[PDB]
């Protein structure tokens, strides 16, 4: 099966900027290539049909080259609205395969994260269970890290991570960071830490609490 | 003017068959080759198959054999059906025209074996109340719940800035979420806050004093 | 616009038809030769008010729309006319809409009795392309 790979996996850009994306096929698909758009919660729009060819009714900024297995998209001065997922599609054999995708991004100043740790609720312990809750709100870039240590051991299982899309008040993102544990287990131990490495400081930011000396 | 909708059971046991329908306007279907395309968690499109004038099909290797697409001329709508499901059939199907022009708004069908089960809601606030700067970040975390979605908003709509609700995420078959609110040192405790959950699909509502 | 063999055979490798769905470029190249003499502005009228259009001979009746056939169905969406020009763009596009039925190449007649099973890529030997 044919595979295509797109590049790069994100970009992120400032509108009225111009950008390329590429996708490259393991066998050559001469012309066969198409390229989608698809925005958040939307279904995907076809932009530019066999590699170079323009489809009425699609903005003049959008426009395709390449051949064989080197193709690009090429968008003149991002605008506000072209934000979203971008995938090329080939036709040569079947099946159809889709690359991976680009994300187009907004690109804004860095900002840390903003931390908060909080430990599990009077009511989930008289259930049995144990949740340790950690918010990261409003950082950029998106790339961040986050390792959670119990008693000083790093600790990877019964962690559950969700991220919410780029912000569309102020481009940032948000990430919520949740270690679940059952009663007994958290209750055996004494300090539980959440620490975030992100690009605004060489410092991991360190949020913790002890449950038996708060 | 033509225009695609896709149709059927957005939950499906495992082993069990998934069923969907397309239903085309504005044009015969007849007069265009049909595709299903499904999208996976992680933006993963897969290219289903489609169905040609002729009749005849074409479907994707790695589901061959338990799919099959098909079209009623009368009803003007064309099917899907994927046999013997699993957990990693759950994604977002959409139909499409073979040449991509016309897309339908893509329906969700999830596979999973769990039953209706209503969430619990837990209060998430600061170690033993403790406030440190001007401000202060509340939660409220929703677990066990099963199926999408939950509705969930502060003081019952008066308390919208500063929010940030995030995507659930599966966890032994159920799902969770949580929410932060963030307000001003000034604001709490001196005005209660609380978190409100509707889940629709066991007809619940709680609210959760933070 | 009348075609030279290895004119044709350089344009179709630059449209896509080379390998095409398993298809060797020979295939079309013998295709267009035997369906239109590798002229574009072909023409040929049918008994059933249909007409076939272009260097690819493509009907009015299921392909194509040109106004005036009955029982039109326009599979390729696009008007006949678009089907006669020098530039195969078109003609190219909807005939690698109709080989992906089932049928293949075994749409055209002229291809099933002239050119299926032969040594299509004599077409293009000698050619620089």
């Amino acid at each position: 099966d044919i595979v295509l790979t797109q590049s790069p996996a994100t970009l992120s850009v400032t509108p009225g900027d111009s950008v390329s994306l590429s996708c490259r096929a393991s066998q050559s698909i001469s012309n066969n290539l198409h390229w989608y758009q698809q925005k958040s919660h939307e279904s995907p729009r076809l932009l530019i049909k066999y590699a170079s060819q323009s489809i009425s009714g699609i903005p003049s900024r959008f426009s395709g080259s390449g051949s064989g297995t080197d193709f690009t998209l090429s968008i003149n001065s991002v605008e506000t609205e072209d934000f979203g997922m971008y995938f090329c599609q080939q036709s040569n054999s079947w099946p159809y395969t889709f690359g991976g995708g680009t994300k187009l991004e907004i690109k804004r100043a860095d900002a840390a994260p903003t931390v908060s740790i909080f430990p599990p609720s009077s009511e989930q312990l008289t259930s049995g269970g144990a949740s340790v809750v950690c918010f990261l709100n409003n950082f950029y870039p998106k790339d961040i890290n986050v390792k959670w240590k119990i008693d000083g051991s790093e600790r990877q299982n019964g962690v559950l991570n969700s991220w919410t899309d780029q912000d569309s008040k102020d481009s940032t993102y948000s990430m919520s960071s949740t270690l679940t544990l059952t009663k007994d287990e958290y209750e055996r131990h004494n300090s539980y830490t959440c620490e975030a490495t992100h690009k605004t400081s060489t410092s991991p930011i360190v949020k913790s609490f002890n449950r038996n000396e708060c | 003017e033509v225009q695609l909708q896709e149709s059927g059971p957005s939950l499906v046991k495992p082993s069990q068959t998934l069923s969907l329908t397309c239903s085309v306007t504005g044009d015969s279907v007849t007069s265009d080759y049909w595709s299903w395309i499904r999208k996976f968690p992680g933006n993963k499109l897969e290219y289903m198959g489609y169905i040609s004038y002729s009749g005849s099909t074409y479907y994707h290797p790695s589901l061959k054999s338990r799919i099959s697409i098909t079209r009623d001329t009368s009803k003007n709508q064309y099917y899907l059906q994927l046999n013997s499901v699993t957990t990693e059939d759950t994604a977002t199907y959409y139909c499409a025209s073979w040449g991509g022009d016309v897309w339908g708004a893509g329906t969700t069908v999830t596979v999973s074996s769990a039953k209706t089960t209503a969430p619990s809601v837990y209060p998430l606030a600061p170690v033993c109340g403790d406030t440190t700067g001007s401000s202060v970040t509340l939660g409220c975390l929703v677990k066990g719940y099963f199926p999408e979605p939950v509705t969930l908003t502060w003081n019952s709509g008066s308390l919208s800035s500063g929010v940030h609700t995030f995507p659930a995420v599966l966890q032994s078959d159920l799902y969770t979420l949580s929410s932060s609110v963030t307000v001003t040192s000034s604001t709490w405790p001196s005005q209660s806050i609380t978190c409100n959950v509707a889940h629709p699909a066991s007809s619940t509502k709680v609210d959760k004093k933070i | 616009k009348v075609f030279g063999r290895c004119e044709l055979a350089a344009a179709m490798k630059r449209h896509g038809l080379d390998n095409y769905r398993g298809y060797s470029l020979g295939n079309w190249v013998c295709a267009a030769k035997f369906e239109s003499n590798f002229n574009t502005q072909a023409t040929n009228r049918n008994t059933d008010g249909s007409t076939d259009y272009g260097i690819l001979q493509i009907n009015s009746r299921w392909w194509c729309n040109d106004g005036r056939t009955p029982g039109s169905r326009n599979l390729c969406n696009i008007p006949c006319s678009a089907l006669l020009s020098s530039d195969i763009t078109a003609s190219v596009n909807c005939a690698a809409k109709i080989v992906s039925d089932g049928n293949g190449m075994n749409a055209w007649v002229a291809w099933r009795n002239r050119c299926k099973g032969t040594d299509v890529q004599a077409w293009i030997r000698g050619c620089r392309l």
